[PDB]
């Protein structure tokens, strides 16, 4: 049971050290994200503040360019490097080619950076998994994800973190064939999906939206408190 | 700020809350469990049988022809004989539970049939040989020399036909054609051990040619050679190898030889408590009395640790036939075996199943076929579908075996 | 088992007094039964003399082989073997090799055959009382409850389904998982609601030291299970009787190993098992002999994990049913903050929170007693986590 | 244990009531105002029921008990205010002041004067102040008053209204499960005058709630499952008006006051039958109230619905009488040829195919009495429209071959072939009728009464079988003609044909078996009135049975129709009637136990069950009255089959132990007919307890006693896997258990479990628990099997067609008016919920799910979903009406 | 609980399992209270610590 090198194949053909990095993702905070008609949205599960520290330095959602977003899991040491690297590449692309950076180009860079970083010994792979959301490529909303093996991949709705399997099974019974228009309805989908949190405290949610033309809009814990109230109010009417 | 409870403070708890039905419901439940007891010693129904006979036929038996069996008849014991002497008996005999004795024969016998290793009738006081008795023939051999047709078809162990072809060449070809051996100038091999993974076809390939022998066949329990009493198992393995060499064209199948095995030519063999009594006597009688025999013996075990190189020195055992896993076509044959005899659909394909069974035994293949039927019982069904088997393979193989983490897959399509 | 108010109500006063009425009458009917029997017997001449023809201190022996000429070969308890006569009133059909007989002292002759009676060691291991409550007692385990009911209760109650497809029922079931999950509960609940003879064997009951007492009991235990019902044999913690088969030449491990081997043999004896079901239960599965775990012997392996945040709601529903719950509590909060406490953890919380109300002199239980019970009970094992490392 | 320093209340209320004798005299203020400061503070330190520990209530009375003994009596000049301050303050701790002889002295502080409105300081507190103490009053103090002196003093007068407001207070404070504490209070107070307590509690419950009725509503009937005679007489009529007056659920009238029909008054439920004809709105609940009124618990209602509204509101009667009977035929016509069944399975006989290779060869059985059982391969399987032209050729040959009693039997099988039929049933008989033989026509025309059984329309009240009866100068024409028409009109209580067939009894033509089944025929008809039947029977009894000491043809048939004429009333006047009427020799006082307990069908009257044991228990009885202890055990079998399994566990506990495992001719001849009478669902406790005594045949006795216990071991309906037991015992029953005697019997048992696929409900339990007799058709056969010689000649009249009250099977049909709906029904293992958290889950076996005509089974309260409201009667009963409504989005 | 005997103890394992099964086996016995006292908390087995 040799699991102590990254360049060795198992006799049934596996790379267990690549496989062990994805177990480190499952100890991370959950984050979901859907794409809408025009407005995309993503939400995170924020852990409890320990009463004696500032909370503007626990940032889990960042923007690479002015029109693309980012949510991750895993461990924050390896996450900070990939964020700081991808801010350079989406900026250096704009210099070499005068367009803004598409959402598909920047995920190939992050995946290829995690790709070549797997192959050599003495390079412990990045134990994070990212979600890249942006309605950037000419009015078209897209969201992708990454993987510690280095495989970028496109979904229409997503969940990561601890117990994402419950959320992914939840969305398939919830994400209707009705494309949820009236974008507060789409936000009400995510807040209801994150209302099936591991704990669902109600005051522990940070959602971030983008109306495809503005900048990033972090919601406030009075507007987000309004949407939690109407979810319980409309659920009481169903009985 | 801890306070404990004073005696008046106990009475606050014990009073409040249904003070009309509290003991009223309780002592009724209390004394009824007392009454469950008091029925049981009052009943005490138990009675004996003691195995008597109806008095139509034993009343005349219960006459003086019981006392004629009391006082004239005797209470003689049985023993074994080590050896003898010439012109004068001086016989050496073990009770072996009491001591070993040097005794005489009594006057009622002739000194001819008091040969070695024989049950004899022994006096309680003078220990003389009263009557020679048979070795209790024959439940010590024929109760496992069953000479009965077993219900295993030749088409049951299909898929491992070349391992069958090895065993069909070793066993069948000297027993029915020792003629090409003369036409070529050779002699057949006379030793094969079987080992490998459990549930592979070991007992099957044994019993299939035990069905196709039309002859004597012996299956041997591995723990039967292990005995409670010291010096008893060797005496048994004496009696097995003697009375099996008598008749012709017989087969003996040893099985689970882990208990009687271990390398005795190598570092161990520091045992010698009734396991080696069986072991040293069998390797004694395996050679010595077998040049150019007629009865083939096969061993089978799950542990390849217990190989004896003295057995594997030629003369005793020659060939290492082990069993393997089916490639695909052996597996697809086996799925057809365990599903032809049950209520299935006429349209399922089995090659899709053996793709999903990379490293598996027919024991597991049988377990899937039973489990897939169990899913049909969960709903109201009477015939199995394709997905019934598909859930079963997921339930058996993709759950406890060597593959996990199915959702994180996304690297291979 | 119909005490269904479960509270201080006059129905249970009426129900139990009905039960008192039928047991007192069944006492008084059998009391009149041994009363009003004027018999005053006189024994038959044949029976009275044979009772004096036999010895008064009769001894128990064992058949080994039979010669039909009214004398055969038997064995004593010590194994001394005797060419004794057999008397011609013994009902000469029950003579099979292995049957127990009665002997004399003078000529040691076979007085009469004994019926197939066993030692007191195995008769303790036969259950007399249905222990505890039914499947409503457990707090939601129904994925696995429906498994064992298919393997045990369904083939006994309704074996029509299996012959409709020609499928034999499974034979052995292993229950495993982390401790405190309910392995012993499901054994007790099946033994409650059954019509089978339920045998209770616990592990190291079965190991003794007289050089043959180990493998003798396995033959006796499954003889009893064969002669009696379609039966359930529950052996608990078989990890104390099975692990990976080492064979040191010292005569301490062999008595384990010979017994270990013959149980696996007597399991697949295949002579006539006659629907004897075997339930086995340990905590760890990894330290087992793989010869036991393989199919052909045992067909079902069942995990009992640390459940979820959903069936916890049912266990807190059950273990708080018989107590005056105050209306300030939100028991979901305790399920919310934690992920890996077990059913035995929940029952300890429910007892401790009740003790805290007695300390501050109450009957109803506030939210604060559950807060203090959670802090007091849980913090003894929780050690080792990388906080700050992840997020 | 750091006490002291904060003990305020163990000091100042230790001193100020100790200074109350120091300040009663010469201190008019401190007598009053320290009493008022004591009273409200002791009141305030009890109202929170999160401090059961009270810093005065077990602190003050250490001296305060000797104080109040010298403060309340010894004052002797008690003012109008100081008694309202003393007794309000000192009647509170007295359950805890005093020990268990408080029960005589809950009054020596309180009932000096009850101060005003004692709930004024006891309103918000549940029971800690005085409500437990109030129950302590009504337990011991009121019962000794109300033992013979109910109409009495203040211990009844104010105690009436005291228990009135207390019983309101249980449904006032929290409205918790203390609702059921009110029947706990109402029934301990004035146990026998429960209705006098309940009359105030009826009207109080009428204005109490209309949502908090239903669990107390089922609380009463759960207490009405079993009680004393007069209590079950009392609270069942208290049960009646609550869905009549408070609510109008009211579709629980017909069956759930058939509960109250026989105990209280037969006309009272006829007044409730009049209360059915009051609330005639509109049709749907009216439809299903009257669905059960024909063939679910009684017939005989076809005389009261031909009044002035004969258009559709009173033209439901004949629709109830025979048309929905024929729509029930359309179940077995349409729906059950759909689910399983072509006209002849005929192959349970063929299921004995594998036997011929079991042990060499076969074709060794040629017994002619097996050909009796050969009638039932055609006989039992052809119930519910198994009509057979030329599949009765096995009958038609053996009818015309030999076996006169089998000629009658195969002719009697044709009525079971066309069962519940009036359309063309007699036309099937007429072609097989005219053979001009005694045995053929007496079997066929008896089977005609089976054909129109349950119809009770105009078929032949005196047309066919009265003309068949007046043919008599001879054999079974004399016998078989009276039986089928009394079998047909068993559900009615008509007087005319009872008086037509009373000169059968009055003929004194001394055919003994004819007069015996005459008592059986009239017994099936009436259960109530016409004491002249009891006169007419005992006339020929004293004429005949006095001048003999012989066979039970006298005993098994003649006193039975008496008890069938007096079934089901625990009044114990019918025992005073009958047993003092037949005061006679003990072989005629065999009849003493019959009409005693035939009036005792089902209740809790355990005092009768001990005289059912203690008088004739064993006595060792050298072959004189051994029939009487069997029949005394026979009556132990009922009064056990409907306390709803409360005594059925006790019954199998007793009769397995001290009977067959501790008994004689009582056990090992007869005591297995309990299990053929207690249940017939089948469960492997008793179904395997019988082959404990059957595989051991115990052949030393006349083994057909134990092979009688073979036969009605398969008296369990609802077909099962029990074939393993029967076919294996038939294999050992071919050679051994000789085929001369029971080769009919084993295959009679074998072919009875699979009678049809369906139609197994013969077990006297409809809706939930009511009888629907029923018993009058079954109980003749288990009385008939005592024991032998009716296996050959006489019992063949009985054993084929004894019990013929099978009512239909299944609660799948919908009947919404066009009968097109199916449902979404959801079958489960039956209810356990008695009082738990609201709302209560009705059942537990959610897995099986059907839509339409699926099966009944033993423990099935099948429910439905999908907002169809199922509003009809909310119990069940297999002709649901099912309206439609969905006003909940 | 260690593994089977090469360096395994495997005999006081049997004795411990009976302590673990004679106080929480098939029968919850009554009026019996045990007091166990030791240091070295992290090394005693986590099945009699439940
Ligand atoms: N190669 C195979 N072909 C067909 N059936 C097989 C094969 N292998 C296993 N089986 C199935 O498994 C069972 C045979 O197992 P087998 O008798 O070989 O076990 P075993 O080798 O005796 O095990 P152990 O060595 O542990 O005692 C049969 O019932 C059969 O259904
Ligand atoms: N799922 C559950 N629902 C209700 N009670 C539970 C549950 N799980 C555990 N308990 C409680 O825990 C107690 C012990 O459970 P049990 O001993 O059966 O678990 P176990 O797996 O057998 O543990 P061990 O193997 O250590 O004996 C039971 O008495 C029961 O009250
Ligand atoms: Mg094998
Ligand atoms: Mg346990």
């Amino acid at each position: 049971s040799y699991d102590r090198a990254i360049t060795v194949f198992s006799p049934d053909g596996h790379l267990f050290q690549v496989e062990y990095a994805q177990e480190a993702v499952k100890k991370g905070s959950t984050a979901v994200g859907v794409r809408g008609r025009d407005i995309v949205v993503l939400g995170v599960e924020k852990k409890s503040v320990a009463k004696l520290q500032d909370e503007r330095t626990v940032r889990k959602i960042c923007a690479l360019d002015d029109n693309v977003c980012m949510a991750f899991a895993g461990l924050t040491a390896d996450a900070r490097i990939v964020i700081n690297r991808a801010r350079v590449e989406c900026q250096s692309h704009r210099l070499t080619v005068e367009d803004p950076v598409t959402v598909e180009y920047i995920t190939r860079y992050i995946a290829s950076l995690k790709q070549r970083y797997t192959q050599s010994n003495g390079r412990r792979p990045f134990g994070i998994s990212a979600l890249i959301v942006g309605f950037d490529f000419d009015g078209t909303p897209r969201l992708y994800q990454t993987d510690p093996s280095g495989t970028y991949h496109a979904w229409k709705a997503n969940a990561i973190g601890r117990g994402a399997k419950s959320v992914r099974e939840f969305l398939e019974k919830n994400y209707t064939d009705e494309a949820i228009e009236t974008d507060d309805l789409t936000i009400k989908l995510v807040i209801k999906a994150l209302l099936e949190v591991v704990q669902s405290g109600g005051k522990n949610i940070e959602l971030a939206v983008m109306r495809r033309d503005q900048s990033l809009k972090i919601l406030n814990p009075e507007e987000i408190e309004k949407y939690v109230a109407e979810i319980e109010k409309e659920k009481e009417e169903n009985e | 700020p801890i306070r404990a409870l004073d005696e008046g403070d106990i009475a606050l708890l014990k009073t409040y809350g249904q003070s009309t039905y509290s003991r009223q419901i309780k002592q009724v439940e209390d004394d009824i469990q007392q009454l469950l007891k008091k029925i049981n010693e009052l009943t005490g129904i138990k009675e004996s049988d003691t195995g008597l006979a109806p008095p139509a036929l034993w009343d005349l038996a219960a006459d003086k022809q019981t006392l004629q069996s009391e006082q004239p008849l005797q209470v003689a014991r049985c023993t074994k004989i080590i050896n003898a002497d010439s012109e004068d008996p001086k016989y050496i005999i073990n009770v072996k539970q009491f001591a070993k004795f040097v005794v005489d024969l009594s006057d009622q016998v002739a000194p001819t049939d008091i040969e070695e290793g024989m049950r004899v009738g022994v006096d309680r006081n003078k220990y003389q040989i009263h009557i020679p008795l048979p070795p209790k023939i024959d439940p010590t051999v024929t109760m496992m020399q069953v000479e009965e047709k077993p219900d295993v078809t030749y088409s049951d162990v299909g898929g491992c036909k070349e391992q069958i072809e090895k065993l069909r060449e070793v066993v069948e070809t000297p027993l029915l054609h020792p003629e090409r051996f003369v036409n070529l100038g050779i002699e057949p091999p006379k030793g094969v051990l079987l080992f490998g993974p459990p549930g592979t076809g070991k007992t099957l390939c044994a019993r299939a040619v035990a069905n196709r022998t039309d002859a004597c066949f012996i299956r041997v329990i591995g723990s039967e050679l292990v005995q409670k009493y010291v010096g008893e198992g060797a005496r048994m393995v004496r009696e097995l190898f003697e009375m099996a060499r008598t008749k012709k064209a017989c087969l003996i199948f040893f099985d689970e030889i882990d208990a009687i095995g271990g390398a005795r030519f190598d570092d161990g063999a520091g045992g010698d408590n009734e396991v080696q009594r069986t072991m040293l006597e069998l390797i004694n009688q395996l050679d010595g009395f077998d040049p150019r025999g007629n009865i083939k013996v096969l061993m089978a075990t799950n542990r390849p640790d217990t190989l004896d190189p003295a057995l594997m020195r030629p003369g005793r055992l020659d060939r290492k036939i082990e069993f393997s896993l089916p490639d695909l076509e052996g597996r697809t044959h086996i799925f057809k075996i365990h599903a032809r005899s049950m209520s299935v659909e006429r349209d399922i394909r089995f090659e899709l199943l053996a793709r999903l069974c990379p490293n598996s035994t027919g024991a597991e293949i049988r377990s899937v076929c039973t489990e897939a039927g169990m899913f049909a019982i969960r709903a109201r069904r009477k015939i199995a579908t394709e997905k019934d088997f598909l859930e079963a393979v997921n339930k058996v193989i993709k759950s406890y075996a060597k593959f996990s983490a199915t959702p994180r897959y996304m690297t291979y399509n | 088992p119909l005490v269904t108010p479960h509270t201080q109500c006059r129905l249970k006063l009426l129900k139990l007094e009905r039960i008192k009425d039928y047991l007192l009458m069944e006492e008084e009917f059998i009391r009149n039964q041994e009363q009003m029997k004027p018999l005053e017997e006189k024994q038959e001449e044949e029976r009275s003399k044979v009772d004096d023809l036999r010895g008064t201190p009769m001894s128990v022996g064992t058949l080994e082989e039979i010669i039909d000429d009214n004398h055969a070969i038997v064995s004593t308890s010590v194994g001394s073997e005797h060419y004794v006569s057999i008397l011609s009133f013994v009902d000469k059909d029950l003579l099979e090799p292995g049957c127990s007989v009665l002997l004399n002292h003078k000529v040691h002759a076979v007085i009469g055959v004994l019926m197939d009676d066993t030692d007191p060691l195995v008769t303790v291991m036969k259950v007399e009382k249905a222990p505890q409550e039914t499947y409503a007692d457990i707090g939601g385990l129904d994925n696995q409850i429906q498994e064992i009911k298919e393997s045990v209760e369904l083939p006994l109650t309704h074996p029509e389904y299996y012959e409709e497809m020609g499928i034999k029922p499974p034979k052995g079931v292993i229950l495993y998982g982390p401790p405190g999950t309910g392995k012993t509960l499901l054994a007790k609940a099946v033994a409650n609601q059954t019509s089978a003879t339920f045998l209770r064997v616990v592990g190291s009951e079965l190991i003794q030291k007289y050089l043959g007492d180990g493998p003798k009991l396995v033959r006796e235990l499954f003889r009893v299970a064969e002669e009696h019902a379609p039966s359930i044999v529950f052996i608990d913690e078989i990890d104390a009787i099975g692990t990976k088969r080492y064979d040191s030449n010292s005569g301490g491990e062999r008595e384990i190993q010979r017994t270990m081997l013959e149980l696996l043999n007597q399991l697949d004896g295949f002579d006539s098992r006659g629907d004897v079901k075997v339930i086995m239960a340990t905590n760890r599965i990894e330290t087992l002999d793989p010869a036991l775990i393989r199919p052909g012997r045992i067909d079902r392996k069942i995990e009992f994990p640390l459940p979820d945040e959903k069936t916890k709601k049912r266990i807190f529903q059950i273990h708080t049913s018989r107590m005056t719950l105050a209306d300030d509590v939100t028991l979901d909060d305790l399920i919310m903050a934690k992920d890996d406490l077990s059913g035995a953890d929940i029952k300890a919380i429910c007892t401790e929170a009740g003790l805290m109300a007695l300390r501050e002199r109450r009957m109803k239980v506030t939210n604060e007693d559950f807060k203090k019970s959670k802090e007091n009970v849980l913090y003894k094992k929780q050690e080792g986590t990388p906080e700050g490392l992840y997020l | 244990m750091e006490e002291g320093g904060r003990d305020k209340a163990p000091v100042q209320p230790q001193q100020s009531p100790a200074a109350a004798p120091g300040g009663t005299d010469e201190k008019p203020s401190g007598k009053e105002r320290r009493d008022a400061g004591d009273k409200d503070k002791e009141q305030e330190l009890s109202e929170e029921d999160k401090q059961l520990q009270d810093e005065l209530e077990m602190l003050v009375e250490r001296l305060g008990e000797k104080d109040t003994s010298l403060y309340r009596p010894a004052l002797e000049e008690l003012r109008r205010q100081i008694r309202s301050s003393t007794t309000s303050m000192t009647s509170v701790p007295k359950p805890l002041k005093f020990l268990r002889p408080h029960y005589g002295k809950l009054k020596e502080i309180y009932e000096n004067m009850a101060p005003g409105e004692n709930k004024r300081f006891a309103a918000d507190i549940i029971s800690v102040l005085a409500m437990t103490m109030s129950g302590e009053r009504e337990c011991l103090k009121y019962r000794l008053v109300g033992s013979q002196e109910e109409l009495a003093s203040w211990g009844h007068e104010y105690v009436r209204h005291l228990a009135g407001e207390v019983a309101k207070e249980w449904q006032e404070l929290d409205d918790a499960e203390k609702v059921q504490r009110e029947p706990l209070l109402t029934l301990v107070k004035e146990i026998v005058p429960y209705n006098m307590a309940h009359n105030a509690e009826h009207e109080a419950c009428d204005l109490l709630m209309e949502i908090e009725q239903v669990d107390m509503l089922e609380k009463d009937i759960d207490e009405n499952a079993y009680a004393k005679v007069c209590l079950y007489l009392t609270s069942c009529v208290n049960y009646v008006p609550e869905p009549e007056n408070s609510a109008l659920l009211r579709c629980a009238l017909g069956v759930f006051r058939k509960f109250s029909r026989f105990p209280e008054a037969l006309r009272l439920a006829l007044m409730l039958n009049d209360m059915e004809l009051v609330e005639d709105i509109f049709t749907s609940c009216k439809d299903v109230v009257v669905q059960k009124q024909m063939a679910f618990m009684l017939g005989r209602h076809g005389v009261f619905l031909e009044l002035s509204e004969d258009v559709e509101e009173y033209e439901d009667l004949t629709e109830i009488m025979s048309n929905v009977q024929l729509n029930s035929n359309f179940l077995a016509l349409a729906r059950e040829l759909d689910i399983m069944e072509p006209k002849v399975p005929d192959d349970i006989y063929k299921t004995h195919l594998e036997n011929n290779r079991f042990g060499g060869s076969g074709s060794q059985v040629d017994s002619a009495r097996m050909n009796l059982a050969s009638s039932f391969v055609n006989g039992f399987v052809n119930a519910a429209f198994g009509q057979d032209k030329l599949l009765t050729d096995d009958g038609n040959k053996w009818l015309y071959k030999n076996k006169d009693h089998g000629m009658l039997s195969a002719a009697a099988s044709l009525g079971m072939i066309l069962l519940w039929d009036v359309d063309g049933g007699l036309t099937q008989i007429d072609k097989y009728l005219y053979s001009s033989e005694d045995y053929i026509k007496s079997g066929a025309l008896l089977a005609c009464g089976i054909v129109n059984s349950g119809v009770r329309n105009e078929c032949d009240p005196a047309l066919a079988l009265l003309s068949d009866y007046v043919l008599h100068n001879s054999n079974t024409m004399r016998l078989g003609s009276i039986f089928g028409l009394g079998l047909a009109y068993a559900g009615s209580n008509r007087e005319d044909v009872l008086t037509l067939l009373l000169p059968v009894m009055g003929d004194s033509k001394s055919s003994m078996e004819v007069a015996g089944v005459t008592a059986l025929a009239c017994g099936m008809i009436a259960v109530g009135s016409c004491n002249g039947d009891v006169t007419s029977t005992i006339l020929q009894t004293i004429m005949e049975k006095s001048e003999t000491e012989l066979k039970d043809t006298y005993a098994r048939w003649l006193p039975l129709g008496l008890g069938l004429n007096h079934l089901g009333k625990g009044e114990a006047i019918e025992a005073i009637l009958a047993a003092l009427e037949v005061v006679s020799e003990p072989f005629r006082s065999f009849a003493n136990t019959l009409v005693d307990v035939c009036a005792y069908a089902g209740s809790g009257n355990v005092l009768k069950v001990q005289q059912l044991l203690h008088i004739c228990s064993e006595h060792f009885d050298s072959k004189e009255k051994e029939e009487d202890k069997d029949k005394k055990e026979k009556k132990d079998k009922d009064k056990k089959e409907a306390p709803a399994d409360m005594g059925a566990h006790q019954g199998v506990a007793v009769l397995g132990i001290a009977l067959i495992a501790m008994g004689e001719e009582i056990g090992a001849e007869m005591a297995l007919r309990t299990f053929g009478h207690l249940l017939r669902y089948g469960e492997p406790t008793l179904r395997r307890a019988v082959p404990l005594a059957l595989a051991l045949i115990s052949v030393s006795n006349p083994r057909l006693n134990i092979l009688d216990t073979l036969s009605k071991f398969s008296h369990d309906a609802d077909p099962e896997v029990s074939y393993n037991s029967i076919f294996a015992m038939g294999m050992v029953g071919s050679g051994t258990n000789n085929a001369r005697l029971a080769a009919m019997l084993r295959q009679l048992a074998q072919y009875h479990a699979k009678d049809p696929n369906n139609l197994f409900m013969v077990r006297l339990a409809q809706g939930l628990t009511h009888l629907g007799k029923g018993t009058l058709t079954l109980c003749p056969y288990h009385s008939d099997r005592q024991l032998m010689s009716q296996v050959a000649v006489a019992g063949l009249l009985t054993v084929l067609v004894s019990f013929l009250d099978v009512r239909n099977i299944i609660l799948g049909k919908s009947h919404y008016v066009l009968y097109g709906l199916v449902a979404a029904m959801q079958p489960r293992m039956l209810v356990t919920f008695d009082e738990e958290l609201r709302p209560l889950p009705v059942s537990v076996r959610v897995g099986q799910a059907v839509d339409v005509v699926g099966q009944a089974g033993k423990p099935k309260t099948i429910t439905g979903f999908q907002t169809h409201t199922t509003p009809v009667l909310l119990a069940h009963g297999e002709r649901a009406e099912l309206a439609t409504e969905e006003f909940l989005p | 609980r260690l593994e089977g005997g090469s360096g395994g103890d495997s005999e006081v394992q049997r004795t411990m399992l009976e302590l673990l099964n004679q106080l929480d086996g098939f029968e919850a016995t009554k009026n019996i209270k045990v007091i166990m006292a030791t240091n070295r908390i992290d090394i005693l087995d986590s099945a009699l610590l439940r």
